[PDB]
Parts: C-alpha cells; sequence; structure tokens
C-alpha cells in the first residue's frame, strides 16, 4: 500500500480522463449511425434541396 | 408493404359468459367468443375466420339448427345500440348487421324451422324483439319483463315454431304466442303457487312437453308450456350448493344439471337424484351436447372446456387460459420453450409448443402486475398490487419470500439485475427502490424519488451500470446503478409504455399513447426522429432481438408491426384479436413472437427476416 | 450433567410466596407472607432442591 | 436376515394365537415374502382487497389534478 | 440488563403498539419470526436458545376485536401467546365499567403477567405505559393498574405516552367525563406523563410532508420514533447518555407539576431533503416553533419552565452548545427564574432507521426534547369547561351510577383539577 501510495494522484486523473474519452466516442460512433438514417427532416431537406 | 406472415397457436378463451360453446350439428367444428370476436376450432386446431366485428365485447351466442347461420350480440356504453350479427358457417361473411336495442344484448335464440330469431335485450329499457331471416328486420316486439315483478334473463323458441319463453330474472315466468296476420306476440304468464325462485338457466324438452328451470335456489323446476301453470317443484334434501347455472336435456327424459360451484349431476324428473356425479374445476356456465348423443362439452366460468363422456363420466380438459386482463409476458434466457403469463390474482408457466399448462401459482384475490426471470433459473420475481414485491421458487411453486411495506400504492414494474443480486421497482408511488437480496434477508437501499407518476417499465443495461424507468409522467429517466443518482431524462410528450435499449446500447427508443415511436439519442435526450403508429390507435409493447435490425411492435388496435431497425418498414400480420395487447417479446431462439393480448390469448407467430 | 428439578417445576405452577424487586443496592426477595409461620416441611427441602440450578432465575431465588 | 428356529417361528409367523383357531402346522409358519397432469400452489391465508393498508388514493387522477387541493399556504399537496 | 417493561392499554395503546414493534425489529437485526439471521437489543427483546427473540411488552383488551388482528397478522410468530390477554365485552366510554365491576377480572392475569416478567430481567429500570386518555377501557383499566403496581413495586418510574384529546376536534361524548376521573389516579401514582394529539399530527403530517388523507397508520409511526429515541441511550452507546432516572428527575420540579410535552426535530419528505442543508443548528431551531408542537397549544403565550433534549446521530458538542447559546439569547423563548440552567443533553452514536414504506427520509441529525412548560394549562382550561357545562344539568351520570360509582366523586375530581389549576400558575408566577 505504501509502495503504490507515491502514484494516488495519477490513476485518479487516468479514470476521468477515460471516462471522458469513452463518452464522448460513444457520441460520435451514434452520430455516425444518425447521419447514416434517411428519413431525418435536415436530410429530407437535404434531398429536397438536391 | 405490410406483407402478412403466418398465424398459429390460439391459446385462449372466454367462458365467463353463459352458453358460449356450441358444436354446430355437424360435430366437428366448435365455436365459442373471445373478448371482442368470434372463434372456430377444428380437430386439427385450425383456427378459422376470427368474423370480425361488434365493435366491443360479444356476450351472448345463438345458432341455428340446421348448422348455416350464428347470430352473436354484443355490449356498449349507456344509450347506444348493440348489435346481432348473423354469419354463414361456409363462406364467413357478414350478412346482416340487426342493430335495434339500448345498451346491450343479454340473449338471443332461433327458431327451429330456420326462418325467426328472437332477441331480449336491456338492463333497464328491456324489451323481446322477433327478427325474421327473409328479410334482416324485426316483426314486432313488446316488455318482455313483468312490471310490478323485476326484471327477466333468457329466452327459447318452442318447436311449434311460434310460441317463446321469456325467463325469470327476479320471478317473471311469461310464455308468448307468435301470430303472423296480426304481427303480434301475446303475453301470458306462468302462475306459480307460493314459489317465488331467482331463476338463472332453462333448457327445453324434443317433445315440447316440458321445459326446465334451474333457480339460484338450487332446486330444479319443470315446467307444463300448455297449462301456463307449475308442473314440477325441485329436490327436498341436499338441494345444490350454489345457484343451478347449466341445465341441458337429452333425446330420452334424463336432464344434466351443473352448479356454479362445480359440481355436475345426472338427473331425473320425478326424483331429482344425483345417479352419476363429477365435480369439475370452477364453476359450470355452459353444457353443449353432440348431436350423435354420446358425448358432450362442459364450459366454466374459470376458462376450462371438459370435454366428458356421457358413458361412465371420465372427463378431459382441452383448453385452459387465464380469465382477466393478461399482462407481461417474459420468456427465460437461453430457452425458447417457456412461458411465464401474470394476471389478477394468478401466475401461470406454460409451454411454447405444445400449449401444455405447466404449473398455476395462485394469490388469493388481488392483482398482479410484473413479472420477471432471475438472470439464472433460481427464481421469479413478481410485483402485486396489494403494496407487496414477492418472489416464488421455480417448480413447486413455494414462496422463498415476500416484501412487507415495498411502495405507498402497487409495485407496478419489477427488474432483474444480471449478477442475480439486486432487484429495482417502480410503483404508483414513484419511490423507486432498489433491493439487495441476500441467502439470509433482503435490503433496501436508497429511494429515488424523481418521478411524480407511475411507473410503466425498468429496464437495465446488458452489463449492469445504467437502467431506464418508461414512465407515464411524461419523463424516462436513466439512472447509473454503482452511484444512485440521475445522469439524463428524456422529457416528452407521450405517455410511456414500452422503453427499449438497442443491442450495443447506442441509443433507446420510446412509444406509448401518442403514436410516435421515437428513438433517442443516448446523450442529453436529444430527439432523432418520430415514426407513427397505424392510426388513432396507441401502442404498449415493443421487441429488438440479439442484433438489432428487427423491431416488434403491438399496441391497442390488433396491429402487431415488423418493422425494419434503421428505416421506416412495416409488416404487418396484426390481423388477430383487437382486444388491446400489453405485451409483447421474440424468442431468443429467434423462432416465435409473442404477444399477450388482454382479453386472455396469447399468441405467437412465425419470425420473419427484416 | 445437571437435572431437572422441582423447584423449577413448583415455580412454572406458582406455589411459592415469592416476589423479586431488583432493588439498586441488591436484589431482594420480596415476601407476601410471614416468614416465621412457613410451613417449613414443604418450603425448606425444595429450596434446597433449587440448589441444583445454574440459570439465572432461579438459583437467587433458591440461594436468597 | 434369521438367524435359528426361534426367530424362524416367530419373526414373521403372522398367526395371532388369539384369533386364529384350529389351526394347522403349516398355516401356522407363514411369512410374508410366501404371500408376495396439471400442478399448482395455494395461498394459505385468503387475503382481502379491502383490508390492505399502502396509501389512500385520491378520488382525482392527481397526476393531472381534477379538483385543485393546493398545499395549505402554497405549493403542491399531493405526492 | 438495563430493561424497561411497555404495557399497552386500550385500542390507542395496541395500535400505537402495533407501529412501536416493527422499529426495534429494524434498528436490531430481529426480523418477524424472532430469528436474527447474522447485546444492544436486550431492553426490549429476551433470547431463547432455538434463536428466538420474545419482546417484553403486554398488549390487553377487554373486547378480543384488536388483539385479533395481531394475533393473526403478520406479528403473530413473534409475541408470545400469554403477552395478548383479551376478553369478551369492552367498556365502551364508560370509565366504570373499566376501573369497577366488570373490569376487576382481568387485571389479575395482567398482574401475572408483569410479575412473570418482571421477575426474569436482571436489571429493571421502569414502566413505559401507552394508554389513551380517550377511551373506556383505556382509561380506566390503567387507572385500576396503576394503583395496584405501585402498591406492589414502588419507587420504579413510571412514564405514560398517552393521547391526550384535542380542543376542536374529538371523537367521542363523554370525553369530558372520562378525562377528568383518570386524573385523580394519575397525580398520585405517577411519575411522568407524555401526552399528545391527533390534529396536530395531521397537522404536521401535511405541512411538512405531501401526504393527503393523513391516518392512524402515520400518527402510530410518528409516536414509535419519539419512543425509540427517548430509550435509545439504554441500548446505544455515545457521548452524554442518559438513563430513565437521569432525566425524569431533570423533569420533574414539583410533585404535581409532572405533564410535559415531546417535539422530534427531522419532519421531511424524501424529495425536499436534498434542498435543506439539515445543521444542527437549524434542528435545533425548528424544536422551539410554535408551528411545530405535537401537542396544540402556543408556548409563547406560557413560559418552558425546564427542558430536556435526546439527540442522537452525527453530531460533535460544540454545534449543541453553539445552538444552545442562541436558544438562550433569542426572546420567543420565556423562562422562569428557579431554574436558571433550563437544558440536558443526551448523545447517541446512532443514525435514525427507515422503516420502508414509511414517508421519512434517512437524515442523519435527529434530536428529541420533552418540555416542562405551563402553558398546557390552557389545554387544561379548554377541558376545563367543558365538565361543569355537562353536570350542570347531570347528564349521562346514570350511565356511571349503575356500573358501581357514586356521584361525589366527579365533584373529587373537579376539585382535584381545581388544585392542580391553582399550582401551576402559582408556580408560574416570579418572585
Ligand atoms: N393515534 C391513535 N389514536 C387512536 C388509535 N385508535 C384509537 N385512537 C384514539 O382513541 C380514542 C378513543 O379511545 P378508544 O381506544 O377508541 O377507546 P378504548 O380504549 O378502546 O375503550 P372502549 O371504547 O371502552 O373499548 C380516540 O379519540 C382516538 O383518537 C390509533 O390507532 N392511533
Ligand atoms: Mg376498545
Amino acid at each position: 500500500r505504501i509502495r503504490d501510495s507515491l502514484d494516488s494522484l495519477t490513476r485518479e486523473a487516468a479514470c476521468l480522463r477515460a471516462e471522458r474519452k469513452a463518452k464522448k466516442e460513444m457520441h460520435l460512433r451514434s452520430q455516425e449511425v444518425v447521419k447514416h438514417w434517411t428519413n431525418t427532416y435536415a436530410g429530407m431537406k437535404e434531398q429536397k434541396l438536391e | 408493404e405490410a406483407v402478412e406472415l403466418e398465424l398459429e397457436a390460439v391459446i385462449g378463451f372466454n367462458g365467463h359468459v353463459p352458453t358460449g360453446l356450441k358444436c354446430h350439428p355437424d360435430q366437428e367444428h366448435l365455436v365459442y367468443p373471445l373478448g371482442c370476436t368470434i372463434l372456430i376450432q377444428a380437430i386439427n386446431t385450425q383456427e378459422q375466420n376470427f368474423l370480425h366485428g361488434h365493435g366491443n365485447n360479444v356476450s351472448c351466442v345463438a345458432i341455428s339448427k340446421s348448422g348455416l347461420y350464428i347470430a352473436s350480440g354484443q355490449v356498449t356504453f349507456m344509450g347506444f345500440k348493440a348489435d346481432i350479427i348473423l354469419w354463414d358457417y361456409k363462406k364467413r361473411e357478414l350478412m346482416a348487421r340487426l342493430s335495434l336495442h339500448k345498451g346491450k344484448i343479454e340473449a338471443l335464440a332461433f327458431s327451429p324451422n330456420d326462418m325467426y330469431l328472437v332477441s331480449l335485450g336491456g338492463p333497464d329499457d328491456g324489451s323481446v324483439v322477433v327478427w325474421s331471416i327473409a328479410k334482416r328486420e324485426a316483426i314486432c316486439g313488446s316488455p318482455a319483463a313483468g312490471l310490478n315483478v323485476g326484471n327477466a334473463t333468457t329466452v327459447i323458441f318452442s318447436k311449434c315454431r311460434d310460441e317463446m319463453f321469456v325467463t325469470a330474472g327476479n320471478g317473471t315466468i311469461r310464455v308468448w304466442e307468435l301470430d303472423l296476420p296480426n304481427r303480434k306476440i301475446w303475453p301470458t304468464e306462468c302462475q306459480t303457487g307460493q314459489m317465488k325462485r331467482i331463476v338463472m338457466s332453462i333448457s327445453m324438452a324434443n317433445d315440447d312437453s316440458f321445459f326446465y328451470l334451474g333457480t339460484t335456489t338450487g332446486d330444479i323446476l319443470k315446467m307444463n308450456p300448455r297449462t301456463k301453470l307449475l308442473a314440477d317443484t325441485g329436490p327436498a334434501k341436499d338441494k345444490f350448493s350454489l345457484g343451478v347455472s347449466a341445465i341441458c336435456c337429452l333425446k330420452m327424459g334424463g336432464l344434466l344439471v351443473g352448479s356454479g360451484d362445480g359440481l355436475l349431476v345426472f338427473c331425473k324428473s320425478p326424483s331429482y337424484k344425483p345417479i352419476k356425479k363429477i365435480q369439475l374445476q370452477g364453476g359450470i356456465t355452459s353444457i353443449t351436447l353432440r348431436g350423435e348423443g354420446h358425448q358432450f362439452f362442459v364450459g366454466t366460468e374459470e376458462s376450462h372446456i371438459y370435454r366428458v363422456n356421457f358413458t361412465n363420466f371420465k372427463e378431459t380438459l382441452i383448453t385452459t387460459c387465464h380469465f382477466e386482463s393478461v399482462e407481461d409476458i417474459v420468456f427465460p434466457f437461453g430457452t425458447a420453450e417457456l412461458f411465464a403469463t401474470c394476471a389478477k390474482k394468478d401466475i401461470r408457466v406454460w409451454h411454447t409448443l405444445t400449449n401444455r399448462e405447466l404449473l398455476r401459482i395462485t394469490v388469493p384475490n388481488m392483482t398482479c402486475h410484473g413479472i420477471d426471470f432471475m438472470r439464472d433459473g433460481k427464481s421469479i420475481i413478481s410485483a402485486w398490487d396489494d403494496g407487496r414485491i414477492r418472489a416464488f421458487a421455480p417448480e413447486t411453486g413455494r414462496l422463498m419470500y415476500v416484501i412487507n411495506n415495498a411502495h405507498r400504492i402497487g409495485v407496478t414494474a419489477i427488474a432483474t439485475t444480471s449478477d442475480c443480486k439486486r432487484v429495482i421497482s417502480g410503483g404508483g408511488e414513484g419511490e423507486v427502490r432498489v433491493w439487495h437480496i441476500g441467502h439470509q434477508t433482503q435490503k433496501l437501499e436508497e429511494a429515488l424519488k424523481e418521478h411524480k407518476s407511475s411507473v410503466s417499465c425498468i429496464r437495465v443495461k446488458k452489463s449492469n451500470e445504467e437502467c431506464v424507468t418508461a414512465s407515464t409522467d411524461g419523463t424516462c429517466i436513466i439512472w447509473d446503478l454503482v452511484r444512485l443518482r440521475r445522469n439524463q431524462m428524456i422529457l416528452a410528450n407521450t405517455l410511456f409504455q414500452c422503453v427499449c435499449y438497442h443491442p450495443e446500447e447506442f441509443q433507446i427508443i420510446t412509444s406509448g399513447t401518442d403514436r410516435k415511436i421515437a428513438y433517442w439519442e443516448v446523450f442529453d435526450g436529444s430527439v432523432i426522429r418520430e415514426l407513427d403508429g397505424s392510426l388513432s390507435g396507441a401502442v404498449n409493447g415493443m421487441d429488438i432481438t440479439v442484433e438489432g435490425v428487427h423491431f416488434v411492435t403491438g399496441g391497442n388496435d390488433h396491429l402487431v408491426k415488423v418493422w425494419d431497425y434503421n428505416e421506416g418498414e412495416v409488416t404487418h400480420v396484426g390481423v388477430g384479436h383487437s382486444g388491446n395487447i400489453t405485451r409483447i417479446r421474440i424468442s431468443p431462439g429467434n423462432q416465435y413472437i409473442v404477444s399477450v393480448s388482454a382479453d386472455g390469448a396469447i399468441l405467437r407467430w412465425k419470425y420473419p427476416f427484416p | 450433567p445437571t437435572k431437572p428439578t422441582a423447584f423449577r417445576k413448583f415455580y412454572e405452577r406458582g406455589d411459592f410466596p415469592i416476589a423479586l424487586e431488583h432493588d439498586s443496592k441488591g436484589n431482594k426477595i420480596a415476601w407476601k407472607v410471614e416468614i416465621e409461620k412457613l410451613d417449613y416441611h414443604h418450603y425448606l427441602p425444595l429450596f434446597f432442591d433449587g440448589l441444583c440450578e445454574m440459570t439465572f432465575p432461579y438459583e437467587f431465588f433458591a440461594r436468597q | 436376515e434369521i438367524p435359528k428356529d426361534d426367530l424362524d417361528f416367530r419373526l414373521a409367523a403372522l398367526y395371532n394365537h388369539h384369533t386364529g383357531t384350529f389351526k394347522n402346522k403349516s398355516e401356522i409358519l407363514t411369512h410374508q415374502e410366501t404371500i408376495q397432469n396439471i400442478r399448482h400452489w395455494i395461498n394459505p391465508k385468503k387475503e382481502s382487497i379491502h383490508s390492505i393498508q399502502g396509501s389512500i388514493v385520491s378520488p382525482h387522477t392527481a397526476a393531472t389534478n381534477g379538483g385543485y387541493s393546493r398545499k395549505n399556504d402554497g405549493g403542491f399537496f399531493s405526492t | 440488563m438495563r430493561e424497561c417493561i411497555s404495557v399497552h392499554v386500550g385500542q390507542a395503546g395496541v395500535q400505537i403498539g402495533n407501529a412501536c414493534w416493527e422499529l426495534y425489529c429494524l434498528e436490531h437485526g430481529i426480523q418477524p419470526d424472532g430469528q436474527m439471521p447474522s447485546d444492544s437489543f436486550n431492553t426490549f427483546f429476551s433470547e431463547t436458545g432455538a434463536g428466538k427473540h420474545v419482546p417484553r411488552a403486554v398488549f390487553v383488551d377487554l373486547e378480543p376485536t384488536v388483539i385479533d388482528e395481531v394475533r393473526t397478522g403478520t406479528y403473530r410468530q413473534l409475541f408470545h401467546p400469554e403477552q395478548l390477554i383479551t376478553g369478551k365485552e369492552d367498556a365502551a366510554n364508560n370509565y366504570a365499567r373499566g376501573h369497577y365491576t366488570i373490569g376487576k377480572e382481568l387485571i389479575d392475569l395482567v398482574l401475572d403477567r408483569i410479575r412473570k416478567l418482571a421477575d426474569q430481567c436482571t436489571g429493571l429500570q421502569g414502566f413505559l405505559i401507552f394508554h389513551s386518555f380517550g377511551g373506556g377501557t383505556g382509561s380506566g383499566f390503567t387507572s385500576l393498574l396503576m394503583e395496584r403496581l405501585s402498591v406492589d413495586y414502588g419507587k420504579k418510574s413510571k412514564l405514560e405516552f398517552s393521547i391526550y384529546p384535542a380542543p376542536q376536534v374529538s371523537t367521542a361524548v363523554v370525553e369530558p367525563y372520562n378525562s377528568i376521573l383518570t386524573t385523580h389516579t394519575t397525580l398520585e401514582h405517577s411519575d411522568c406523563a407524555f401526552m399528545v394529539d391527533n390534529e396536530a399530527i395531521y397537522d404536521i403530517c401535511r405541512r411538512n410532508l405531501d401526504i393527503e388523507r393523513p391516518t392512524y397508520t402515520n400518527l402510530n409511526r410518528l409516536i414509535g420514533q419519539i419512543v425509540s429515541s427517548i430509550t435509545a441511550s439504554l441500548r446505544f452507546d455515545g457521548a452524554l447518555n442518559v438513563d430513565l432516572t437521569e432525566f425524569q428527575t431533570n423533569l420533574v420540579p414539583y410533585p404535581r407539576i409532572h405533564f410535559p410535552l415531546a417535539t422530534y426535530a427531522p419532519v421531511i419528505s424524501a424529495e425536499k431533503a436534498y434542498h435543506e442543508q439539515l445543521s444542527v443548528a437549524e434542528i435545533t431551531n425548528a424544536c422551539f416553533e410554535p408551528a411545530n408542537q405535537m401537542v396544540k397549544c402556543d408556548p409563547r403565550h406560557g413560559k418552558y419552565m425546564a427542558c430536556c433534549l435526546l439527540y442522537r446521530g452525527d453530531v460533535v458538542p460544540k454545534d449543541v452548545n453553539a445552538a444552545i447559546a442562541t436558544i438562550k439569547t433569542k426572546r420567543t423563548i420565556q423562562f422562569v427564574d428557579w431554574c436558571p440552567t433550563g437544558f440536558k443533553v443526551g448523545i447517541n452514536y446512532q443514525p435514525p432507521t427507515v422503516v420502508p414504506g414509511g414517508d421519512l427520509a434517512k437524515v442523519q441529525r435527529a434530536v428529541c426534547m420533552l418540555s416542562n412548560t405551563t402553558a398546557i394549562a390552557e389545554a387544561w382550561a379548554r377541558l376545563d369547561h367543558k365538565f361543569d357545562l355537562m353536570y350542570a344539568k347531570r347528564a349521562f351520570v346514570h350511565w356511571y351510577v349503575g356500573e358501581g360509582m357514586e356521584e361525589g366523586e366527579f365533584s373529587e375530581a373537579r376539585e382535584d383539577m381545581a388544585a392542580l389549576e391553582k399550582d401551576y400558575e402559582e408556580v408560574g408566577m416570579d418572585s
């Protein structure tokens, strides 16, 4: 416990960094699925502009 | 668009109203009602032509003697009409809609020459009308209820094709004679000496000599329609226990009596003595006799159809189902052969393929709301309206535990964590509660009181970490598990019924009353798109398979809908029952789709590829 | 090993004119009847029989 | 099982001396090896709907209240 | 090892104890049949070698209708089958049926069970009676009981958590007859008397808590929590521990002013606990408002004479001292010359427990207080006016002289209350 006490702050920072990265990556992959969907309002506006 | 899949395995029954079961005189097919329709079953279980209509619940069935016409009444709101429908038995076509009463229709009957039908209607506005079949209209009618007596229940014609009997609801017994040229029916009353019974069933002999009445007091009354006087009293010394509910005749003079406490007795006219008695399951309300004579059928109030041989009186149950509004099927994980179906006072564990019932567990008179399995096969949890959460052993129905004062109102939705340690409950109060189980005791950790209204469904992530609470407030919360606080709220314009996760957990999908199947972004509660329901119904049950390309949707009309996931592709095979479908699940083997219709009917179709 | 005593049976019937108050200076056996004219042919060879009990409420009554 | 003649004549004689009258020897000694759905569970205490104690639910559907009872001196009263 | 005996006489007593005796089952691990799954239980439950724990409480009613709810309900395996003494016919709002001819039958049985329980406790510390002023058996059976119990045992302490009739609302007709007669008993053969009423718990149940339609199963749980706060130091550990004479000596100055009020400080819902900070300084200050009295009077128009407190939970005494100094600084709260301290604090090291289905949140800090105040003489004035307005025309007195009670004891308890109301102001005046 005392040997690993010297690095207590780095794991605390690493967990926040990992959770923020995973959340934002989930947002981006769901945006990929949303942009591949076809019955959206703005996508229908783009097809009407076409 | 809207390709019809296939249809199989009708399960339910309505035996709650009298004389619903009537075999037609070719003695092969049995017709019987259901929540809003009629059903015809063969010997091969060929469900045939659910005959559509009536707008609301069918309540009374009468069959023409030749075997070509069937006519069934129904029940509507106060001051609304109610329609007899004449059907066929060859090409199952709505011939005549005969809609002339007030409120509802209590009784229908046919004449032995096929020209005439008779109808009794009204709990308050009671009248009898006579219909002709040559032209789908009424001949004449009159109040079929004795003023300064009470009301009336049932009617039957003679075999003189002209005189018909209206039967005591509280002590009015009246013969009418019908004459065509005056176009009239004449009321005479059968005077009885000191007897005033509450008559509650009726049958007629073959040669019109005597007709029999079963009363609530338990004694069988024989009548004489020629003398217009009381003919014979009933038994002294062991009158039947409850009211006499189901009387049938034979070609000879041996009447078959049945009482609503579940008793069947062979009976004869001078001495009403039980020559052959068999105690059955639940209150009998229908006897129907095959025209060959030697086998017959019994319909019971608890929905059991009994094929019973006339020789030696041995029975064989052939159809069983629930007898109130059903809710919340759940498959076991890994097994596609088992069903759990829960309803008022009752839980049943089924089979899937051969449709046998394997076990049944009763709470006495309270109401169930939700059922769920464990992640393993150890226990089945259920949420009841008595303010309690129970859990039961899988076989032998042992009660492992109960939870005394869970919520303030009845606990509605219940959910299982995949590590078999935690159970999440939500109820009508809104105090969302978490239960840690153990071998010895079970305890509560923290009460999450976001909501202001009821809770519909609770569904948790594949690896527990987050959950979601579908609720009828307009807010669907995602909670986290490892800490007890809230992440995100869906605020929307729909009283929610079903909220499902996408496989691979990208998005979450909501439905409800406002008929907008809506996909939702898993962050911020940001709405993506809205795909509409059928037309002006509602939707209560969604389903996604393991992969996440199929999407099953079931609701307030008769329509179950297969959908593609990414685009809106509909596939209708919802031609089944319009009793309001409330939950629907696919088998874990991706073979069958199973839906529970509220009026008790569990139907499975085959799997289509989306 | 101990044995069942008749002091216990006569107490569960309720024959003894005995009572207890746990007075703060010490537990005292309150007496509802005069001690000087008891029936010592009855009440000594049963208290002497209740000497043989180790469990709490009866050993105190026997001794005092 | 039998270790001798005594337990042969009495281990299984099946001959009441009181009741068997005017017998024979073979009728005395006679042992016995010469001679030779749907399942359900019911709750015990039939409960009552009327004798329940969780709450007294409001006459108005107070999710969207029907006759407005506010909390005395300002705010929501119910749930 | 520091035991207590708690009797529940009447109907209201038994129905409060039905809500008292699961809070004790939930504080410890005692599940309802009596088998703890996994000795701070000692004051309330004895233990028996098959694992089975048994209560220390007696339940009596002269009619069998209410005890037979318990006898086949959820707590039937818990109680011993002679802790449940029943009868056939009630007393029916008459004091004489209960304290006299028909009530002298079950007194030997209730005294046998008091003797048979009190003869097995190693250390005895006193009595907690739960008897209703409003009863016909709950106010006559107990007056028949206490006059014999205090002859038998004597010096041990008596605390009664009774139900005072509310000043406006009342649910019987001869309550001014049945209230006045039992205070010929409770002045001489009793040593404390905590009263509560029913209108103010409805008040505090709807204003501090979003309950529409409040009932008796809401009253009895809060009055169970009050007694579980007063019985905290005999069962747990903490900084300052107050025992069942260490407050009941603090609280009775004169031998006829022994009538103190009670107040429980944190009463709040499950939603709005997140929005209040819930500190020691504010839940000490909630105790001294006129809104939060469980007994319908204003303490401001009177004077607190002596007080007490019963803390719990996560407190440290610097906060309590800083609270008490502010309470002494304030001027809504007025005192007398003859008690310049006017305070008494106990502490404990345990939070409140949350019985499932209860409408309270898991607060950590918890306070009770128990006040000898002279402003209960106003409520006794309001029930004082009710008596002679019915004895003037001699109404209902045949129902009392029929079942063995002479007429003159109406005048005797009249001048008894007259002397008591003489005493309160004579000891509340300044010198
Ligand atoms: N807090 C509370 N008070 C109760 C409860 N039940 C009865 N009471 C009170 O009891 C008072 C009347 O006394 P009762 O208990 O009804 O009468 P009793 O003691 O049974 O005497 P009898 O009528 O002769 O049988 C009423 O004013 C009620 O306020 C209860 O469950 N909780
Ligand atoms: Mg009573």
